Protein backbone atom coordinates (compact mmCIF):
# COMPACT_ATOMS: atom_id res chain seq x y z
CA UNK A 1 0.00 0.00 0.00
CA UNK A 2 2.50 3.09 -1.51
CA UNK A 3 0.96 6.19 -2.08
CA UNK A 4 2.14 7.74 -5.25
CA UNK A 5 0.45 11.36 -7.01
CA UNK A 6 0.18 12.49 -10.56
CA UNK A 7 0.91 9.14 -12.25
CA UNK A 8 -0.93 7.05 -14.49
CA UNK A 9 1.23 4.06 -13.69
CA UNK A 10 3.82 3.11 -10.89
CA UNK A 11 7.50 1.88 -11.34
CA UNK A 12 9.24 -0.39 -8.95
CA UNK A 13 13.16 -2.12 -9.56
CA UNK A 14 14.50 -4.61 -8.49
CA UNK A 15 18.39 -6.12 -7.98
CA UNK A 16 19.50 -9.40 -8.53
CA UNK A 17 23.01 -9.99 -6.33
CA UNK A 18 26.50 -10.74 -7.21
CA UNK A 19 29.18 -13.40 -7.03
CA UNK A 20 32.37 -12.91 -6.03
CA UNK A 21 36.20 -14.14 -7.48
CA UNK A 22 39.76 -14.45 -6.74
CA UNK A 23 42.29 -11.60 -7.78
CA UNK A 24 45.83 -13.07 -8.36
CA UNK A 25 48.68 -10.39 -7.93
CA UNK A 26 48.98 -8.78 -11.06
CA UNK A 27 45.39 -9.02 -12.86
CA UNK A 28 43.12 -6.11 -13.37
CA UNK A 29 39.48 -5.86 -11.56
CA UNK A 30 38.54 -4.78 -14.88
CA UNK A 31 39.53 -8.27 -16.68
CA UNK A 32 36.49 -10.37 -15.14
CA UNK A 33 33.73 -8.04 -13.87
CA UNK A 34 29.74 -9.27 -14.62
CA UNK A 35 27.66 -6.40 -13.24
CA UNK A 36 23.98 -6.77 -11.48
CA UNK A 37 21.02 -7.25 -13.53
CA UNK A 38 18.28 -4.73 -12.84
CA UNK A 39 14.45 -5.01 -14.13
CA UNK A 40 11.27 -3.60 -13.11
CA UNK A 41 8.02 -4.00 -11.99
CA UNK A 42 4.51 -2.00 -12.81
CA UNK A 43 1.46 -1.45 -11.01
CA UNK A 44 -0.83 0.52 -13.51
CA UNK A 45 -3.30 2.41 -11.82
CA UNK A 46 -6.56 1.60 -12.43
CA UNK A 47 -10.06 3.73 -13.15
CA UNK A 48 -11.86 5.61 -10.33
CA UNK A 49 -13.96 2.84 -8.59
CA UNK B 1 -26.78 10.05 -20.85
CA UNK B 2 -22.75 10.27 -21.65
CA UNK B 3 -21.53 13.87 -21.28
CA UNK B 4 -20.82 15.93 -24.28
CA UNK B 5 -17.48 17.15 -25.25
CA UNK B 6 -15.64 16.02 -21.92
CA UNK B 7 -12.23 17.17 -21.71
CA UNK B 8 -10.06 14.35 -22.84
CA UNK B 9 -6.12 14.89 -21.43
CA UNK B 10 -4.87 11.20 -22.12
CA UNK B 11 -6.19 10.39 -25.75
CA UNK B 12 -3.23 11.51 -27.92
CA UNK B 13 -5.40 13.08 -30.93
CA UNK B 14 -2.86 14.63 -33.23
CA UNK B 15 -2.54 14.74 -36.93
CA UNK B 16 -0.66 11.36 -37.81
CA UNK B 17 -1.35 9.33 -33.93
CA UNK B 18 -3.96 6.67 -33.47
CA UNK B 19 -5.43 7.76 -30.32
CA UNK B 20 -6.55 4.63 -29.88
CA UNK B 21 -5.61 4.63 -26.33
CA UNK B 22 -7.38 6.44 -23.69
CA UNK B 23 -4.02 6.83 -21.55
CA UNK B 24 -1.71 7.54 -23.74
CA UNK B 25 0.05 10.96 -22.87
CA UNK B 26 -0.18 10.16 -19.29
CA UNK B 27 3.47 9.29 -18.11
CA UNK B 28 4.36 6.25 -15.48
CA UNK B 29 6.14 7.70 -11.97
CA UNK B 30 8.44 6.22 -9.89
CA UNK B 31 7.04 4.00 -7.18
CA UNK B 32 7.71 4.46 -3.63
CA UNK B 33 10.65 2.02 -2.91
CA UNK B 34 13.43 -0.01 -5.16
CA UNK B 35 12.91 -3.45 -4.78
CA UNK B 36 16.10 -5.34 -3.49
CA UNK B 37 16.64 -8.86 -3.34
CA UNK B 38 16.44 -10.96 0.42
CA UNK B 39 19.41 -10.85 2.31
CA UNK B 40 21.21 -14.12 2.99
CA UNK B 41 22.24 -15.14 6.29
CA UNK B 42 25.58 -16.64 7.52
CA UNK B 43 25.89 -19.67 9.47
CA UNK B 44 29.10 -20.43 9.99
CA UNK B 45 30.47 -17.89 11.94
CA UNK B 46 30.30 -19.21 14.82
CA UNK B 47 30.73 -22.65 14.33
CA UNK B 48 34.08 -23.04 14.10
CA UNK B 49 37.57 -22.35 14.68
CA UNK C 1 37.02 -9.17 -4.62
CA UNK C 2 33.99 -8.45 -5.36
CA UNK C 3 33.11 -4.77 -7.62
CA UNK C 4 30.59 -2.46 -9.71
CA UNK C 5 30.82 -0.14 -11.80
CA UNK C 6 28.70 2.85 -12.34
CA UNK C 7 28.42 4.82 -15.75
CA UNK C 8 27.83 8.46 -14.78
CA UNK C 9 25.70 9.15 -17.38
CA UNK C 10 23.24 6.19 -16.75
CA UNK C 11 23.24 7.50 -12.82
CA UNK C 12 22.24 11.04 -14.08
CA UNK C 13 18.82 9.00 -16.21
CA UNK C 14 18.54 7.24 -13.08
CA UNK C 15 15.49 7.92 -10.71
CA UNK C 16 16.88 6.10 -7.35
CA UNK C 17 19.99 5.59 -5.77
CA UNK C 18 21.53 2.37 -6.47
CA UNK C 19 24.87 2.66 -4.64
CA UNK C 20 23.61 2.06 -0.87
CA UNK C 21 22.28 -1.19 -1.52
CA UNK C 22 25.08 -2.36 -3.97
CA UNK C 23 28.00 -2.05 -1.17
CA UNK C 24 25.36 -4.50 0.64
CA UNK C 25 25.37 -7.10 -2.17
CA UNK C 26 29.17 -7.07 -2.90
CA UNK C 27 29.72 -7.59 0.67
CA UNK C 28 27.36 -10.30 1.31
CA UNK C 29 28.34 -11.79 -1.58
CA UNK C 30 31.87 -12.27 -0.17
CA UNK C 31 30.39 -13.48 2.93
CA UNK C 32 28.48 -16.36 0.88
CA UNK C 33 31.75 -17.39 -0.75
CA UNK C 34 32.68 -18.16 2.93
CA UNK C 35 29.87 -20.40 3.89
CA UNK C 36 30.20 -22.01 0.73
CA UNK C 37 34.14 -23.04 1.20
CA UNK C 38 33.13 -23.81 5.13
CA UNK C 39 30.52 -26.69 4.32
CA UNK C 40 32.21 -27.80 1.19
CA UNK C 41 35.34 -28.14 3.25
CA UNK C 42 33.42 -29.94 5.64
CA UNK C 43 31.71 -32.53 3.10
CA UNK C 44 35.77 -32.68 2.11
CA UNK C 45 36.95 -34.30 5.54
CA UNK C 46 33.96 -37.17 4.35
CA UNK C 47 35.28 -37.33 0.59
CA UNK C 48 38.82 -37.79 2.11
CA UNK C 49 40.58 -41.08 0.28
CA UNK C 50 40.97 -44.61 2.08
CA UNK C 51 44.59 -43.87 2.37
CA UNK C 52 44.00 -41.00 3.98
CA UNK C 53 41.21 -40.67 6.44
CA UNK C 54 42.38 -40.25 9.64
CA UNK C 55 44.73 -37.62 11.10
CA UNK C 56 46.83 -40.18 12.41
CA UNK C 57 45.75 -43.92 12.33
CA UNK C 58 43.49 -45.09 14.97
CA UNK C 59 42.11 -41.46 15.88
CA UNK C 60 38.75 -41.87 14.34
CA UNK C 61 36.93 -41.81 10.64
CA UNK C 62 34.57 -39.16 8.88
CA UNK C 63 31.87 -41.30 8.79
CA UNK C 64 29.18 -41.74 5.93
CA UNK C 65 25.99 -42.82 7.16
CA UNK C 66 22.93 -43.96 4.61
CA UNK C 67 19.10 -42.72 5.21
CA UNK C 68 17.84 -44.86 2.07
CA UNK C 69 17.44 -44.89 -1.53
CA UNK C 70 15.56 -41.67 -2.81
CA UNK C 71 13.02 -43.73 -4.58
CA UNK C 72 11.13 -45.59 -1.52
CA UNK C 73 12.20 -42.39 0.36
CA UNK C 74 10.17 -39.89 -1.59
CA UNK C 75 7.42 -39.35 0.43
CA UNK C 76 7.95 -36.34 3.11
CA UNK C 77 6.69 -38.35 6.31
CA UNK C 78 8.82 -41.23 5.20
CA UNK C 79 11.81 -39.59 4.82
CA UNK C 80 12.06 -37.36 8.35
CA UNK C 81 11.42 -40.28 10.12
CA UNK C 82 14.59 -41.83 8.15
CA UNK C 83 16.44 -38.81 9.01
CA UNK C 84 15.44 -38.77 12.80
CA UNK C 85 16.62 -42.35 12.79
CA UNK C 86 19.47 -41.74 11.38
CA UNK C 87 20.61 -38.88 12.84
CA UNK C 88 20.66 -41.52 16.42
CA UNK C 89 23.59 -43.40 14.61
CA UNK C 90 25.35 -40.03 13.73
CA UNK C 91 25.21 -39.44 17.18
CA UNK C 92 26.84 -42.85 18.50
CA UNK C 93 29.04 -42.38 15.09
CA UNK C 94 30.74 -38.83 16.53
CA UNK C 95 30.70 -40.30 20.03
CA UNK C 96 32.57 -43.69 19.04
CA UNK C 97 35.27 -41.06 18.24
CA UNK C 98 35.27 -39.80 21.35
CA UNK C 99 34.40 -36.32 20.50
CA UNK C 100 33.08 -34.35 23.11
CA UNK C 101 29.34 -34.08 23.33
CA UNK C 102 27.16 -31.06 22.64
CA UNK C 103 28.92 -28.26 19.98
CA UNK C 104 27.72 -30.71 17.65
CA UNK C 105 25.60 -29.19 14.49
CA UNK C 106 23.43 -30.68 11.97
CA UNK C 107 23.54 -28.71 8.13
CA UNK C 108 20.71 -29.62 5.98
CA UNK C 109 18.41 -28.68 3.15
CA UNK C 110 15.34 -26.72 3.88
CA UNK C 111 13.44 -29.46 1.89
CA UNK C 112 14.98 -32.13 4.42
CA UNK C 113 13.98 -29.84 7.46
CA UNK C 114 10.28 -30.11 6.53
CA UNK C 115 10.66 -33.57 5.94
CA UNK C 116 11.43 -34.00 9.89
CA UNK C 117 8.57 -31.30 10.70
CA UNK C 118 6.15 -33.76 8.90
CA UNK C 119 7.21 -36.56 10.94
CA UNK C 120 6.35 -35.18 14.06
CA UNK C 121 3.18 -33.75 13.02
CA UNK C 122 0.19 -35.20 14.79
CA UNK C 123 -1.04 -37.38 12.16
CA UNK C 124 2.33 -39.31 12.32
CA UNK C 125 3.58 -38.47 16.11
CA UNK C 126 2.14 -40.66 19.11
CA UNK C 127 3.42 -37.81 21.26
CA UNK C 128 4.81 -34.29 20.59
CA UNK C 129 8.48 -34.00 21.07
CA UNK C 130 11.11 -31.67 19.43
CA UNK C 131 9.15 -29.77 17.01
CA UNK C 132 7.15 -26.33 17.68
CA UNK C 133 4.01 -27.13 15.11
CA UNK C 134 3.53 -23.28 15.53
CA UNK C 135 6.47 -21.95 14.43
CA UNK C 136 7.42 -24.50 12.33
CA UNK C 137 10.62 -25.05 13.68
CA UNK C 138 12.44 -28.63 15.05
CA UNK C 139 14.61 -27.90 18.29
CA UNK C 140 17.65 -29.66 18.80
CA UNK C 141 16.87 -33.20 17.58
CA UNK C 142 19.34 -34.94 19.46
CA UNK C 143 23.21 -33.46 20.58
CA UNK C 144 22.78 -31.79 16.74
CA UNK C 145 21.52 -28.61 16.65
CA UNK C 146 19.48 -28.47 13.54
CA UNK C 147 20.64 -25.66 10.85
CA UNK C 148 18.88 -25.19 7.53
CA UNK C 149 20.74 -23.47 4.95
CA UNK C 150 19.64 -23.28 1.07
CA UNK C 151 23.36 -23.08 -0.14
CA UNK C 152 24.50 -26.36 0.40
CA UNK C 153 26.12 -27.87 -2.33
CA UNK C 154 27.81 -24.45 -3.00
CA UNK C 155 31.36 -23.95 -3.09
CA UNK C 156 33.52 -20.84 -2.49
CA UNK C 157 34.62 -18.44 -4.95
CA UNK C 158 36.85 -19.18 -8.25
CA UNK C 159 38.85 -17.59 -10.90
CA UNK C 160 35.74 -15.23 -12.83
CA UNK C 161 32.57 -14.70 -12.46
CA UNK C 162 29.48 -17.80 -13.23
CA UNK C 163 26.61 -16.61 -15.16
CA UNK C 164 23.67 -18.08 -13.32
CA UNK C 165 24.02 -21.86 -13.25
CA UNK C 166 27.08 -22.39 -14.94
CA UNK C 167 30.61 -23.47 -13.07
CA UNK C 168 33.12 -21.59 -11.61
CA UNK C 169 36.54 -22.01 -13.91
CA UNK C 170 38.77 -22.86 -10.91
CA UNK C 171 37.32 -23.56 -7.66
CA UNK C 172 39.10 -23.70 -4.77
CA UNK C 173 36.72 -25.64 -2.06
CA UNK C 174 34.28 -27.50 -4.40
CA UNK C 175 31.61 -29.81 -3.61
CA UNK C 176 31.64 -32.76 -5.66
CA UNK C 177 28.86 -32.89 -8.52
CA UNK C 178 29.78 -36.33 -9.20
CA UNK C 179 32.13 -37.96 -6.69
CA UNK C 180 32.38 -40.85 -4.81
CA UNK C 181 31.22 -40.30 -1.59
CA UNK C 182 28.55 -37.11 -0.05
CA UNK C 183 28.98 -35.56 -3.56
CA UNK C 184 25.52 -33.37 -4.95
CA UNK C 185 23.30 -35.92 -6.17
CA UNK C 186 22.50 -37.58 -3.20
CA UNK C 187 23.37 -35.27 -0.04
CA UNK C 188 20.81 -35.11 2.77
CA UNK C 189 22.69 -33.43 5.39
CA UNK C 190 26.32 -32.77 7.26
CA UNK C 191 26.91 -33.50 10.87
CA UNK C 192 30.05 -31.91 12.45
CA UNK C 193 31.32 -30.89 15.65
CA UNK C 194 32.89 -27.35 16.74
CA UNK C 195 36.48 -28.63 16.44
CA UNK C 196 36.03 -29.65 12.57
CA UNK C 197 36.22 -27.02 10.32
CA UNK C 198 38.94 -24.06 10.88
CA UNK C 199 39.35 -20.74 8.82
CA UNK C 200 42.09 -18.31 8.82
CA UNK C 201 41.77 -14.58 8.27
CA UNK C 202 44.10 -12.19 7.03
CA UNK C 203 42.99 -8.21 6.03
CA UNK C 204 39.86 -8.56 7.76
CA UNK C 205 36.80 -7.18 5.38
CA UNK C 206 37.46 -3.31 3.71
CA UNK C 207 35.71 -1.37 1.32
CA UNK C 208 36.92 0.75 -0.93
CA UNK C 209 35.67 3.51 -3.65
CA UNK C 210 37.19 4.95 -6.83
CA UNK C 211 36.91 7.32 -9.54
CA UNK C 212 37.58 6.15 -13.46
CA UNK C 213 37.50 9.14 -15.12
CA UNK C 214 38.48 8.12 -18.24
CA UNK C 215 35.78 5.64 -18.54
CA UNK C 216 33.58 8.30 -16.82
CA UNK C 217 32.17 5.81 -14.18
CA UNK C 218 32.64 5.19 -9.88
CA UNK C 219 33.80 1.81 -8.65
CA UNK C 220 33.07 0.20 -5.75
CA UNK C 221 34.72 -2.91 -4.59
CA UNK C 222 34.96 -5.08 -1.61
CA UNK C 223 37.84 -7.67 -0.70
CA UNK C 224 39.15 -9.74 2.01
CA UNK C 225 42.01 -12.85 2.28
CA UNK C 226 41.31 -16.03 4.55
CA UNK C 227 41.99 -19.28 4.02
CA UNK C 228 39.88 -22.70 4.88
CA UNK C 229 40.91 -25.89 5.80
CA UNK C 230 39.76 -29.35 6.80
CA UNK C 231 41.08 -30.08 10.35
CA UNK C 232 40.36 -32.85 13.02
CA UNK C 233 38.59 -35.34 10.42
CA UNK C 234 36.91 -37.59 12.70
CA UNK C 235 34.66 -34.71 13.74
CA UNK C 236 32.85 -35.03 10.18
CA UNK C 237 30.09 -36.37 9.04
CA UNK C 238 27.36 -36.82 6.59
CA UNK C 239 23.82 -38.24 5.55
CA UNK C 240 23.64 -39.57 1.89
CA UNK C 241 21.02 -41.37 0.01
CA UNK C 242 21.77 -45.40 -1.22
CA UNK C 243 23.58 -45.03 -4.39
CA UNK C 244 20.72 -46.10 -7.51
CA UNK C 245 21.17 -50.14 -8.15
CA UNK C 246 22.66 -50.62 -11.91
CA UNK D 1 16.42 25.62 -23.47
CA UNK D 2 14.56 23.78 -20.84
CA UNK D 3 16.10 21.88 -18.12
CA UNK D 4 15.40 18.52 -16.38
CA UNK D 5 16.41 16.23 -13.74
CA UNK D 6 16.58 12.64 -13.59
CA UNK D 7 14.70 11.65 -16.85
CA UNK D 8 15.31 9.39 -19.75
CA UNK D 9 13.40 11.88 -21.66
CA UNK D 10 10.82 14.92 -21.69
CA UNK D 11 7.58 15.29 -22.36
CA UNK D 12 6.06 18.62 -23.54
CA UNK D 13 2.34 18.97 -23.72
CA UNK D 14 0.49 21.01 -26.32
CA UNK D 15 -2.93 22.32 -26.71
CA UNK D 16 -5.65 23.43 -29.39
CA UNK D 17 -7.37 26.32 -29.47
CA UNK D 18 -11.19 26.55 -28.62
CA UNK D 19 -14.40 28.33 -30.49
CA UNK D 20 -17.07 30.92 -28.44
CA UNK D 21 -20.68 30.35 -29.21
CA UNK D 22 -23.45 32.61 -28.17
CA UNK D 23 -25.91 31.03 -25.02
CA UNK D 24 -29.24 32.38 -25.43
CA UNK D 25 -31.23 32.45 -22.42
CA UNK D 26 -32.76 28.90 -21.70
CA UNK D 27 -30.06 26.82 -23.18
CA UNK D 28 -27.50 24.81 -21.81
CA UNK D 29 -23.62 24.79 -21.90
CA UNK D 30 -23.09 20.95 -22.16
CA UNK D 31 -25.40 20.75 -25.29
CA UNK D 32 -22.69 22.91 -27.37
CA UNK D 33 -19.53 21.30 -26.23
CA UNK D 34 -16.20 20.23 -28.94
CA UNK D 35 -13.96 19.71 -26.35
CA UNK D 36 -9.91 21.30 -26.93
CA UNK D 37 -7.38 18.65 -28.68
CA UNK D 38 -4.05 17.52 -26.76
CA UNK D 39 -1.13 15.58 -28.73
CA UNK D 40 2.41 15.45 -27.22
CA UNK D 41 5.90 16.35 -28.38
CA UNK D 42 8.18 14.13 -26.43
CA UNK D 43 12.39 14.33 -27.02
CA UNK D 44 14.79 12.51 -25.66
CA UNK D 45 18.04 13.28 -24.34
CA UNK D 46 21.39 11.66 -26.38
CA UNK D 47 24.24 9.94 -25.21
CA UNK D 48 27.18 12.15 -22.95
CA UNK D 49 29.19 14.18 -24.69
CA UNK E 1 7.43 -20.75 -16.97
CA UNK E 2 9.26 -18.15 -19.13
CA UNK E 3 8.74 -15.17 -17.15
CA UNK E 4 7.95 -16.63 -13.94
CA UNK E 5 10.56 -14.87 -12.23
CA UNK E 6 12.47 -11.22 -11.68
CA UNK E 7 15.65 -12.13 -12.63
CA UNK E 8 17.24 -15.69 -13.01
CA UNK E 9 17.63 -17.52 -9.45
CA UNK E 10 15.72 -15.28 -7.43
CA UNK E 11 12.55 -17.60 -6.77
CA UNK E 12 9.35 -19.36 -8.26
CA UNK E 13 5.68 -19.30 -7.18
CA UNK E 14 5.45 -22.93 -5.88
CA UNK E 15 2.22 -23.26 -7.06
CA UNK E 16 2.11 -26.68 -5.17
CA UNK E 17 -0.52 -30.09 -5.34
CA UNK E 18 -2.80 -31.17 -2.66
CA UNK E 19 -4.66 -34.10 -4.37
CA UNK E 20 -7.14 -35.07 -7.03
CA UNK E 21 -10.57 -33.87 -5.14
CA UNK E 22 -11.94 -36.96 -6.05
CA UNK E 23 -10.83 -38.76 -3.07
CA UNK E 24 -10.45 -35.56 -1.18
CA UNK E 25 -14.29 -35.01 -0.89
CA UNK E 26 -14.30 -35.57 2.68
CA UNK E 27 -12.95 -32.77 4.87
CA UNK E 28 -11.08 -35.04 7.28
CA UNK E 29 -8.92 -36.33 4.50
CA UNK E 30 -8.66 -32.81 2.41
CA UNK E 31 -7.51 -31.38 5.95
CA UNK E 32 -4.78 -33.66 6.09
CA UNK E 33 -3.60 -32.30 2.51
CA UNK E 34 -3.21 -29.07 3.09
CA UNK E 35 -1.23 -29.48 6.35
CA UNK E 36 0.98 -31.49 4.92
CA UNK E 37 1.80 -29.60 2.26
CA UNK E 38 2.02 -25.71 4.24
CA UNK E 39 4.95 -27.78 5.43
CA UNK E 40 6.51 -28.39 1.86
CA UNK E 41 5.44 -24.22 1.46
CA UNK E 42 7.47 -23.29 4.30
CA UNK E 43 10.30 -25.25 2.44
CA UNK E 44 9.98 -24.11 -0.70
CA UNK E 45 9.32 -20.15 0.40
CA UNK E 46 12.40 -20.09 3.15
CA UNK E 47 14.72 -21.98 -0.24
CA UNK E 48 14.62 -18.06 -1.47
CA UNK E 49 15.77 -16.13 1.33
CA UNK E 50 12.30 -15.09 1.98
CA UNK E 51 12.37 -13.79 5.71
CA UNK E 52 10.35 -16.19 8.32
CA UNK E 53 7.25 -14.92 9.90
CA UNK E 54 4.79 -11.93 8.21
CA UNK E 55 3.33 -15.28 6.13
CA UNK E 56 -0.17 -15.93 5.91
CA UNK E 57 -2.24 -18.32 4.03
CA UNK E 58 -5.60 -16.96 2.39
CA UNK E 59 -8.07 -20.23 2.27
CA UNK E 60 -11.82 -20.20 1.82
CA UNK E 61 -14.20 -21.16 5.20
CA UNK E 62 -14.61 -24.58 4.05
CA UNK E 63 -10.99 -25.31 3.48
CA UNK E 64 -10.62 -23.95 7.44
CA UNK E 65 -13.00 -26.29 8.90
CA UNK E 66 -11.25 -29.09 6.61
CA UNK E 67 -8.20 -28.31 8.86
CA UNK E 68 -10.35 -28.30 11.69
CA UNK E 69 -11.57 -31.82 11.26
CA UNK E 70 -7.81 -32.79 10.14
CA UNK E 71 -6.66 -31.88 13.92
CA UNK E 72 -9.92 -33.22 15.54
CA UNK E 73 -8.69 -35.91 18.40
CA UNK E 74 -10.96 -38.47 15.81
CA UNK E 75 -7.57 -37.45 12.85
CA UNK E 76 -4.72 -36.27 15.53
CA UNK E 77 -3.15 -38.59 17.90
CA UNK E 78 -1.90 -35.27 20.16
CA UNK E 79 -3.32 -31.59 20.62
CA UNK E 80 -1.84 -29.02 18.26
CA UNK E 81 -2.60 -25.72 16.74
CA UNK E 82 -6.25 -25.71 17.17
CA UNK E 83 -8.67 -25.03 19.77
CA UNK E 84 -11.65 -27.32 19.33
CA UNK E 85 -13.23 -24.72 22.06
CA UNK E 86 -13.58 -22.15 19.29
CA UNK E 87 -12.45 -23.60 15.99
CA UNK E 88 -9.91 -21.56 15.61
CA UNK E 89 -6.94 -22.17 14.02
CA UNK E 90 -3.74 -20.78 15.69
CA UNK E 91 -0.42 -20.01 13.24
CA UNK E 92 -0.15 -23.64 11.38
CA UNK E 93 3.58 -24.16 10.51
CA UNK E 94 5.01 -20.01 9.38
CA UNK E 95 2.07 -18.85 7.93
CA UNK E 96 -0.97 -17.62 9.28
CA UNK E 97 -4.13 -19.23 8.39
CA UNK E 98 -6.95 -16.73 7.56
CA UNK E 99 -9.94 -17.68 6.53
CA UNK F 1 13.73 22.87 -28.43
CA UNK F 2 16.71 21.96 -25.87
CA UNK F 3 16.33 19.74 -23.02
CA UNK F 4 19.71 19.90 -20.85
CA UNK F 5 20.71 17.35 -17.62
CA UNK F 6 23.47 17.88 -15.47
CA UNK F 7 24.10 21.13 -17.41
CA UNK F 8 28.33 21.92 -18.46
CA UNK F 9 30.46 20.96 -16.28
CA UNK F 10 34.18 20.01 -16.61
CA UNK F 11 36.42 17.79 -14.14
CA UNK F 12 40.36 17.19 -13.63
CA UNK F 13 41.79 13.95 -13.27
CA UNK F 14 45.30 13.17 -12.42
CA UNK F 15 47.13 10.14 -14.77
CA UNK F 16 49.91 9.20 -12.50
CA UNK F 17 51.00 6.06 -15.11
CA UNK F 18 51.81 8.65 -17.45
CA UNK F 19 52.48 11.57 -15.51
CA UNK F 20 49.97 13.75 -16.68
CA UNK F 21 46.86 15.53 -16.39
CA UNK F 22 43.54 15.37 -17.91
CA UNK F 23 40.86 18.03 -18.16
CA UNK F 24 37.46 16.70 -19.84
CA UNK F 25 34.06 18.71 -20.06
CA UNK F 26 30.93 16.88 -20.93
CA UNK F 27 27.20 17.56 -20.89
CA UNK F 28 24.02 15.61 -21.74
CA UNK F 29 21.36 17.44 -24.32
CA UNK F 30 18.35 16.41 -26.33
CA UNK F 31 17.43 18.19 -29.31
CA UNK F 32 14.25 18.34 -30.43
CA UNK F 33 11.69 19.41 -33.46
CA UNK F 34 8.37 20.88 -31.23
CA UNK F 35 5.89 23.23 -33.04
CA UNK F 36 6.67 22.63 -36.73
CA UNK F 37 3.96 25.12 -37.62
CA UNK F 38 6.70 28.14 -36.79
CA UNK F 39 9.56 26.26 -38.85
CA UNK F 40 9.78 26.61 -42.86
CA UNK F 41 13.02 26.40 -45.20
CA UNK F 42 13.86 27.33 -48.48
CA UNK F 43 15.00 25.05 -51.41
CA UNK F 44 16.72 24.78 -54.67
CA UNK F 45 14.47 23.49 -57.37
CA UNK F 46 15.12 20.11 -58.96
CA UNK G 1 2.48 14.79 -44.80
CA UNK G 2 0.28 12.51 -42.37
CA UNK G 3 2.09 13.81 -39.46
CA UNK G 4 3.83 17.14 -40.41
CA UNK G 5 0.95 19.36 -38.34
CA UNK G 6 0.36 18.78 -34.42
CA UNK G 7 -2.91 18.80 -34.81
CA UNK G 8 -5.44 19.21 -37.87
CA UNK G 9 -5.28 22.71 -38.96
CA UNK G 10 -2.94 23.96 -37.08
CA UNK G 11 0.50 24.54 -39.55
CA UNK G 12 2.58 23.49 -41.73
CA UNK G 13 6.14 24.34 -42.71
CA UNK G 14 6.19 25.80 -46.07
CA UNK G 15 8.73 24.10 -48.06
CA UNK G 16 8.64 27.39 -50.60
CA UNK G 17 11.17 27.10 -53.69
CA UNK G 18 13.82 29.66 -54.84
CA UNK G 19 13.96 28.31 -58.79
CA UNK G 20 16.81 26.17 -59.43
CA UNK G 21 20.75 27.88 -59.52
CA UNK G 22 22.03 27.36 -63.13
CA UNK G 23 20.07 30.11 -64.38
CA UNK G 24 20.78 32.87 -61.26
CA UNK G 25 24.25 32.64 -61.91
CA UNK G 26 25.63 35.73 -60.64
CA UNK G 27 24.92 36.18 -56.60
CA UNK G 28 22.88 39.59 -57.15
CA UNK G 29 20.51 38.30 -59.02
CA UNK G 30 20.51 35.49 -55.97
CA UNK G 31 19.01 38.16 -53.62
CA UNK G 32 16.35 39.08 -55.56
CA UNK G 33 15.16 35.28 -56.11
CA UNK G 34 15.47 34.99 -52.17
CA UNK G 35 14.09 38.03 -51.08
CA UNK G 36 10.63 37.84 -53.11
CA UNK G 37 10.14 34.41 -51.45
CA UNK G 38 10.87 36.24 -48.07
CA UNK G 39 7.68 38.13 -48.55
CA UNK G 40 5.46 34.15 -49.31
CA UNK G 41 7.99 32.77 -45.91
CA UNK G 42 6.34 36.02 -43.63
CA UNK G 43 3.09 36.20 -44.94
CA UNK G 44 2.77 32.20 -44.78
CA UNK G 45 4.20 31.88 -41.23
CA UNK G 46 1.75 35.21 -40.09
CA UNK G 47 -1.32 32.88 -41.36
CA UNK G 48 -0.31 29.88 -38.71
CA UNK G 49 -0.88 32.55 -36.19
CA UNK G 50 2.89 32.78 -35.08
Amino acid sequence: QRQISSGKSAQFPVIGRTKAAYLQPGESLDDKRKDIKHTEKTINIDGLL
Amino acid sequence: ANMQGGQRLGTNQGKGQSAADKLALFLKVFGGEVLTAFARTSVTTNRHM
Amino acid sequence: TADVLIYDIEDAMNHYDVRSEYTSQIGESLAMAADGAVLAELAGLVNLADSVNENIAGLGKPSLLEVGLKADLTDPVKLGQAVIAQLTIARAALTKNYVPANDRTFYTTPDVYSAILAALMPNAANYAALIDPERGSIRNVMGFEVVEVPHLTAGGAGDDRPDEGAEATNQKHAFPAAGGKVNKENVVGLFQHRSAVGTVKLKDLALERARRTEYQADQIVAKYAMGHGGLRPESAGALVFTAASA
